[PDB]
């Protein structure tokens, strides 16, 4: 639209609205395609975003954690041995790894288990 | 076939567990400076993953203990898109927060790998030529 809507927050052309409600990061994200069409899990592109999400949930949450979107951090990199042999042989641990951020200083990164339940930010584009 | 006393022969490697507190980046160099070189240990064949667990067992480590196996990325983390569709063009996980070095997990017999801190503290199994 033009405008961010009544209940949420405008930072740089985008909209953005704490959640004070637990949801795992799947539930989290969803929510948030339902409150508004192009509505995700909030995403941090610069210090100053961070700055300002930061600047946002502290007085609803104070200190605490918000679910954002990305999930498998670990999952798309290469994985080399140190030996420089070639991996032709997997035996990995089952993992669940979604993001969490924190809403105090400049919104440090926490992995977190994806069923955890966590308060969460939405945002979309103008 | 034939190793140096306290380590074991297996496939015509040698190998040792180690009962030192290391960080990842510590007990490699350590491997390196066994007396014929050597690696972290690699898991390559469903026979090595078995001979190194139960190695391991015999050895009665309780926690877990670091193989040789390491992310290698250009930035913090792996994902290159949030849900929203966008770039990820800035990372801020802590070295604390970041898992890029791997252990043999204790919670399987020390049959699978996990990702982990790489300044944790673990013992280690080395793997050296006789």
């Amino acid at each position: 639209g033009f405008c961010c809507p009544l209940r949420w927050s405008a930072y740089e052309g985008h909209c953005y609205l704490v959640v004070k409600e637990k949801k795992t990061w799947d539930d989290a994200e969803k929510f948030c395609t339902e409150q508004r069409k192009g509505g995700h899990l909030v995403s941090v592109h610069s210090r100053e975003e961070a700055d300002f999400l930061v600047h946002l949930a502290y007085p609803i949450l104070d200190l605490s954690l918000i679910w954002m979107g990305l999930s498998n951090m670990w999952n798309d990199c290469k994985r080399e041995w140190s030996d420089g042999t070639k991996l032709d042989f997997k035996s990995w641990a089952k993992t669940s790894d979604c993001l969490i951020g924190k809403t105090d200083g400049d919104n440090q990164w926490l992995n977190m288990d994806c069923s955890k339940k966590h308060y969460f930010v939405c945002k979309f584009k103008l | 076939v034939d190793c140096l006393p306290g380590w074991s022969a297996y496939d015509q490697s040698c190998y040792r567990v180690f009962k030192l507190l290391k960080t990842w980046d510590d007990a490699e160099k350590f491997c390196t400076e066994r007396p014929k070189g050597g690696h972290l240990v690699s898991i390559e064949s469903a026979g090595e993953r078995d001979f190194v667990a139960q190695l391991v067992s015999e050895n009665k480590q309780t926690d877990n203990v670091w193989l040789g196996l390491k992310i290698q990325s250009k930035g913090q983390q792996c994902s290159t898109e949030w849900t929203d569709g966008s770039s990820v063009s800035y990372e801020n996980f802590s070295e604390y927060q970041s898992k890029k070095c791997f252990v043999l997990e204790k919670n399987t017999g020390f049959r699978t790998w996990l990702n982990l801190n790489c300044g944790s503290e673990y013992s280690f199994v080395c793997k050296s030529p006789p």
